[PDB]
């Protein structure tokens, strides 16, 4: 597979966290510890897998997993 | 006319190591009631004392009379970090003619970093 | 009359394991056109990205919608000295928030590079 | 009203190694007299080396060029341990032609790093 | 053991120098090397050593070796 | 050797670079990568060399190893 365990996945691998620690809830800073960078790595990341492209801007306000598998779903063709 | 200047550098490692060797009263010496209490509950505890204590010290320094219990840090709507004072360090920044703070902070895996600039 | 205020530090080394990994993606995003131009026959590309990406940052920093980090561009004045050059929506937003000057330093060691930008009216 | 900016980081170690190679010959750049008569004395030359090239570097980057000397602007301590700096020759003479009315220095020191902000403002 | 004695012995100890150095006229920073955090350290071994506490900017003005053997000797209850 | 090789083989040293990429145009800065540091170490270490001293705001101007050759020919005493 689903939209949800693949972009766990790539969390858990680019955040270097357990799959148990990422829940849909969790926020990629305040609960995932990720950096100033990790958004970049993270972002990047999704955007090559699913082949979409997202504002900056945007991006920075998907402070979440939940978030960014809304996301991927309302935007991936 | 900016009225002080100070910035700060950490090792985020060191100061795992420093919980590790006293536990919990660095974060009780840095941090003021209400960042103590989102201190005990937080996922990174590490990090979270990390920024704090590098943006608190750079506010120290560009007051250069400032208690690190007496004022607190908060993310604003924007997502940009701002101080609160009260008590004696509201006190000093009245007596200064503080109008306005500017806070900046970044993080990296290793360091924290931040800087602050007073302005009346 | 300060703005904003805005810091950045980038670890070298990390910056060269992320094109390790993705190649020419990090610099497709972050750069601008010109910057794009530039990076692909410059020598040392790494330190010239890290060094792109902490003004960049620092900048975005200082700001405090849809910024895109290729909105802001950096180059370098006739003494060497860097200055900022905006396009698109970073542009409006200047001119909303009443910019008159903006001041940047940039530093890079070995293994770090540091940015610090003001904004100003 | 800010006129220029400038910062700079100095990994200590890296200072060690230099200090290693050459012996005072950097301090004998980078300090005045007076700074490096407190060189030649100190009991951690490495550090004071480091910060006070450290505050050095970001005051040139601030002043931004027809020439900016180190050996002509030494840094020192006021009585709050705030640093100031002091200017002479045509680095005087500079500051009174950009109109500088006001320098602001930071300094900070880590174990590893020493980083230093100087701002100049009319 | 004697009070200069714990204290001199603790200082070595947090700022990593060999106890002949630390003498009463020593700075902590100047002297024995001390970054901004030593001071932090430092300051807390003191306090947890003798059971007292001092406000931040108040030890932080204790710059040498005999200030804080002066602090703790007129606090230490 | 010749003045040529002997400020090559230093700038070589100084910046951890191979022999064969510091040619006569190689920019200090902008083709070996050097930091704000290196130029100190590099111009400093050729000042030993060659028992010269430069202003530091000229030496900041010297950016290529052919320019460093050439105030070295053009001062050295």
């Amino acid at each position: 597979s689903t939209i949800e365990e693949r972009v766990k996945k790539i969390i858990g691998e680019q955040l270097g966290v357990k799959q148990e620690e990422v829940t849909n809830n969790a926020s990629f800073v305040e609960d995932l510890g990720a950096d100033s960078l990790d958004t970049v790595e993270l972002v990047m990341a999704l955007e090559e897998e699913f082949d979409t492209e997202i504002p900056d801007e945007e991006a920075e306000k998907i402070t979440t997993v939940q978030a960014a598998i809304d996301y991927i779903n309302g935007h991936q063709a | 006319a900016i009225l002080g200047l100070g910035t700060d550098i950490v090792e985020i490692a060191r100061i795992e190591a420093v919980i590790a060797r006293s536990g919990d009263r660095l974060a009780r010496r840095v941090l003021s009631d209400n960042e103590w209490a989102i201190w005990k509950t937080h996922h990174q505890p590490v990090r979270f004392l990390a920024k704090r204590f590098a943006v608190k010290e750079a506010a120290a320094k560009a007051f250069g009379g400032l208690a690190f219990n007496q004022f607190e840090v908060f993310n604003d709507e924007l997502g940009k970090p701002r101080l609160r004072l009260w008590g004696e360090a509201l006190k000093l920044a009245e007596k200064l003619g503080v109008a306005n703070m500017h806070v900046t902070l970044a993080d990296e895996r290793h360091y924290a970093c931040a800087t602050v600039i007073i302005e009346s």
